[PDB]
DNA sequence: TGGAGAATCCCGGTGCCGAGGCCGCTCAATTGGTCGTAGACAGCTCTAGCACCGCTTAAACGCACGTACGCGCTGTCCCCCGCGTTTTAACCGCCAAGGGGATTACTCCCTAGTCTCCAGGCACGTGTCAGATATATACAT
DNA sequence: ATGTATATATCTGACACGTGCCTGGAGACTAGGGAGTAATCCCCTTGGCGGTTAAAACGCGGGGGACAGCGCGTACGTGCGTTTAAGCGGTGCTAGAGCTGTCTACGACCAATTGAGCGGCCTCGGCACCGGGATTCTCCA
């Protein structure tokens, strides 16, 4: 119940693909750590919002519709979700 | 309880523009976002110019001030001239 | 076999023109579910909201490697390496 | 017509603009002529970006929209993108584009 | 030990390594701690100016003399010491002012010394002007709030030490957490703003001021005693080497200042305590009789 | 001409936490504008947190989750313990 | 009517209560406003400007004045990274910028 | 009425920025960046003087332009 | 007080960098900076008149934009291995900001 | 210059879940009328933006010279990249439980709106205090 | 005897304090509706299991470029002397910013009416998916 170092999840492969899409054509080794540390960090700001909305709101679960608030208050609007 | 949505006008919009073409209901939802998010700057920014100027009404003055200040030149330019049009033909008849 | 090099830009183009998911979703719900674990004990995140959250992270991640690229073909690379991330971060106004 | 929306040039729903405004908490009074400018606006940029969706997506031999489509119409177009600077379109993709020195030489 | 030398930066004109340690006589070293004794007995705003010479008694050598550590670094290379500002042991000198202020005798004290001995001896640092520094003691940088130390902060030209600042404000403004920089100056750098203040406001007030362990060579620290004496007050240098202010001297003496100080206190009746630790103390202890 | 600003609240804030320091016209300017910018944006994302939860009033529930979103570290911590703070010695008289 | 004491003095602040509750009002942020609201935004505008007072009476002792100007508003926030995070889109007017230089333009020494 | 803006000017900038030697063609592009940025500034404060029926730019008019473009500026009222 | 020919290319730079960053006031003249506001504002309204309070905090704005731009600008110059700030500098800490 | 290939663009067949249309209707949009006031319009004034000039002089501009730096070439080595085999866990399909979101009554306490009373807050005046500059005196060379 | 440094005195500016004046805030009051609070329903999230299998992991070799070093040209830094227009302090003028006074056109609100956009209903097809045929830079030669 207890998740930890998840952050492992996010894989080789799949940064180097990100970054492809990017436009990068070589990619460091030391990259990869630091992609994590800032998906890591991005993730908690916008958790932090959204799970502010939530405890605001009464409720227990974090709705799409929080996320997307979160994103809008951080000048990241995301559309497709509501809102 | 029901919702509310803009797809009824967005559908319209664009069998007007293009009489052939559908849309999946993912870009429906997008474009309803997008509605959604220029109503609010511009109804925003027009409120601030109302408070700004002790005014207490938004009338047509604000909202065309607001849509200069919010959108680009071209675009900016062709929506006050679809804006005057509107108000033209509406308060005319 | 391909000289290296040549299979990077085909990769390009090939996650250029799609659209889907570049990460896995099961890992990054993982990640989403212990990174909120930290604020409030026991969420529960509907599933628009991580979908939400992937999108966002996933054009987020996009934008960054872009700068960075740009940043690392500024001072004379074609690899990026973790200072280009850093400048990236650093003239955005981040961290 | 009968309807404020019909009355004017419009399709957009004049009487939801109307009502949104007085109850988004923005003034005290809102003007009669204000609900008829706000949705001609929001009616223009709405044909807009679907007009460039759909040339995309005739471009793309596709009968539809899709995110993509929206993505690239607002990417390709300079006003629209600088309009639309800070928002991201879920599905919706990244535009196709190389460095000029990666290429092969 | 560690000599403030080459700590302080390569740049060093000194210019003065022949210093003849000249000594008094007997009977004329103690007429003149006579006189000067007659003297401070009846005046009654009396600030002190300790020198890197007090401190020779204790082991740490001096700057300027035979054995000063500028002095050998200059002539061939030979720095010796023998103690450590950890273990090293207060001079009676230090004492002997504590008991002066205790009987509140010595209005002020304005010493330019750095091991801080004299707030090891528990001199009241509201009445000391650490005008150079103090080992023991580390600011910090946001609020400028003190901190006494048992063990050297250990780094120079006024830098972060690696610890944050560690006191907290009223309304609920945050706790601070300041870098807490050292106090030592170097060469071409600024003096402690109020505690050069005080300094200042202690020489002007003081009608006579005797200055020790110092060759007054160094910036304002040794000006002090030349604003003592204008708008009057005299002057007493006790220093063996000749001080920068010989011909405003109003009085001179060529012995051990740990020797003179005794024969002052032998002929005003006074005792000394005997050392301490780092029992440090701030506030300004009740005059005695 | 009947001009409004903090500035008597702010003199008497300094002084209560400066017993001995002035503030120029200009530092008192920028406190001023200072405090009226900090007003807006926290009133402002009050009244979008009272929009979304469809509730139509603004309390010290709604303040203290803007404080929240919009001060970041220990300053939003602070903040909140303070103004739980007042609005318990308020309700208490 | 009894002896008008204000809502302030109740509440313990300095900051008012009954001019932010108008502000409130008269902002249009609402069609009603709670009677706590107008009391904990006081609260948290005092404690800012309370904080950010503190820092500059800092920053103007550590500069040698005894009057608080812009310089010191600008130190005193560009010097705590919370402030700095808050206050990052602002310019305050005449404030200058932090004494920044970095290490490679610094000159090389232990010459000679 | 650009060039008012002199070398020295842009020098001085710099040196405040933390640069230490300056490139000779970094001057015009200095120069087009600040006439870019007083364009943007410029054309929403007037705006808003046009929008209020005045043939003044009030102070409060720049506050608020900038602070439209996400550059609030204190000291000056507002 | 303190504890106590040609200079070398490199040195007066430093002592100005010194000098300008314990400074406040503003480093643009006032006068051609005023020409160059009206300048501006003619192409959008004729006979505009400006407030001396609106020309010094557009001047305000202006200098605090430029001189972090200019930090932004030394960043990367540095990071491509160099001490001299170029265009293509400027042009890429514009690009990475958004602004380009 | 030429020749074999992995990967890619494109033609033919086609069936399912999503796009698209139907329709009853129920709450929201529409028409007509009443009333208070927010703002349109006109006047007055006097604040401050604007225009011009003479004298000071701080800063801008032009040139000269040299060195510190930028830039380019060349040579490791080492650190990625591409490919092939193992394996690790995502993905999908389906099913169960139950928490928690969503809607509905009752109501009751809180806040909008009024009125009256009056001290807190602002405009102005002022004098007092602090800081800066200039002059005079004393000391040193 | 002259030059420089320091100290004191005077002048100017800015601001904290003091004062009267007024209007926006506080106390007491009532009415009604926003939202607590409890009850109920069922949608969706969590959780599990099992099979196929797509993608991650690991290893291995080679070859591309990162990086360091060295050398050459020249562009910028620094200095100096000549220019010039910014800065400051005067007056002199007047556009229009701000306030006031008056009145009416208009938005809020309310009653009564009806119609159109939404929930659930079914029908039909666009393109993802599959088979193969022809085509473009890569790599090698
Ligand atoms: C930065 O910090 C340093 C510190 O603050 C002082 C140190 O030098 P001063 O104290 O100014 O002078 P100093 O070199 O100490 O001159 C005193 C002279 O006295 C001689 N001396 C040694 N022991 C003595 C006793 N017991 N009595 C009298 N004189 C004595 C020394 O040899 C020396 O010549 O400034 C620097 S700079
Ligand atoms: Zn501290």
């Amino acid at each position: 119940k207890v998740l930890r170092d998840n952050i492992q999840g996010i894989t080789k492969p799949a940064i180097r693909r990100l970054a492809r899409r990017g436009g990068v054509k070589r990619i460091s080794g030391l990259i990869y750590e630091e992609t994590r540390g800032v998906l890591k960090v991005f993730l908690e700001n916008v958790i932090r919002d959204a799970v502010t909305y939530t405890e605001h709101a009464k409720r227990k679960t974090v709705t799409a519709m929080d996320v997307v608030y979160a994103l809008k208050r951080q000048g990241r609007t995301l559309y497709g979700f509501g809102g | 309880t029901r919702k509310e949505s803009y797809a009824i006008y967005v559908y319209k919009v664009l069998k007007q523009v293009h009489p052939d073409t559908g849309i999946s209901s993912k870009a429906m939802s997008i474009m309803n976002s997008f509605v959604n998010d220029v109503f609010e700057r511009i109804a925003g920014e027009a409120s601030r110019l109302a408070h700004y100027n002790k005014r207490s009404t938004i009338t047509s003055r604000e909202i065309q001030t607001a849509v200069r200040l919010l959108l680009p030149g071209e675009l900016a330019k062709h929506a006050v001239s679809e804006g005057t049009k509107a108000v033209t033909k509406y308060t005319s008849a | 076999r391909y000289r290296p090099g040549t299979v990077a830009l085909r990769e390009i183009r090939r996650y250029q023109k799609s659209t889907e998911l570049l990460i896995r979703k099961l890992p990054f719900q993982r990640l989403v579910r212990e990174i909120a674990q930290d604020f409030k004990t026991d969420l529960r995140f509907q599933s628009s909201a991580v979908m939400a959250l992937q999108e966002a992270s996933e054009a987020y991640l996009v934008a960054l490697f872009e700068d960075t690229n740009l940043a690392a073909i500024h001072a004379k690379r074609v690899t990026i390496m973790p200072k280009d991330i850093q400048l990236a971060r650093r003239i955005r106004g981040e961290r | 017509a009968k309807t404020r929306s019909s009355r004017a040039g419009l399709q957009f729903p004049v009487g939801r603009v109307h009502r949104l405004l007085r109850k988004g908490n923005y003034a005290e009074r809102v003007g009669a002529g204000a609900p008829v400018y706000l949705a001609a606006v929001l009616e223009y940029l709405t044909a807009e970006i679907l007009e460039l969706a759909g040339n995309a997506a005739r471009d793309n031999k596709k009968t539809r929209i899709i995110p993509r489509h929206l993505q690239l119409a607002v990417r390709n177009d300079e006003e629209l993108n600088k309009l639309l600077g800070r928002v991201t379109i879920a599905q919706g993709g990244v535009l196709p584009n190389i460095q000029s020195v990666l290429l092969p030489k | 030990s560690v000599n403030y030398a080459a700590g302080l930066s390569p740049y060093a004109d000194k210019g003065k390594c022949g210093l003849p340690e000249i000594f008094d006589p007997p009977e004329e070293l103690e007429r003149k701690v006579w006189e000067l004794a007659r003297l401070v007995w009846q005046s009654s705003s009396v600030v002190f100016h300790t020198g890197a010479g007090i401190s020779t008694a204790s082991g740490i050598p001096d700057f300027r003399g035979p054995h000063g550590v500028w002095t050998m670094e200059e002539r061939g290379l030979a720095p010796k010491f023998d103690t450590t500002f950890e273990s090293a042991r207060p001079t009676q000198t230090h004492m002997a002012l504590v008991q002066l202020e205790r009987v509140g005798l010595l209005r002020f004290l304005v010493s330019q010394n750095v091991d801080g001995l004299h707030v090891r001896s528990g001199f009241p640092r509201d009445k000391l002007a650490e005008l150079h520094g103090n080992m023991f003691v580390e600011e910090c940088a946001k609020c400028k709030t003190q901190y006494v130390r048992d063990t050297v902060v250990g780094t120079m030209g006024l830098k972060a030490t690696g610890r944050l600042c560690t006191v907290a404000k009223a309304r609920g403004l945050r706790a601070c957490r300041g870098e807490l920089r050292d106090t030592i100056l170097d060469w071409e750098d600024s003096l402690p703003d109020r505690d050069l203040a005080l300094a200042d406001e202690a020489s002007r007030n003081a009608d006579l001021s005797i200055t020790l362990g110092t060759s007054l060579q160094i910036r304002p620290s040794g000006n002090l005693p030349l604003a003592t004496k204008r708008r009057g007050g005299r002057l007493v240098i006790v220093n063996l080497q000749p001080t920068k202010h010989d011909r405003h001297a109003d009085l001179r003496i060529h012995g051990y200042v740990d020797e003179v100080m005794t024969r002052l206190m032998k002929h005003l009746g006074l005792e000394i305590p005997a050392w301490d630790g780092p029992r440090v103390l701030e506030r300004a202890l009740p005059p005695l009789p």
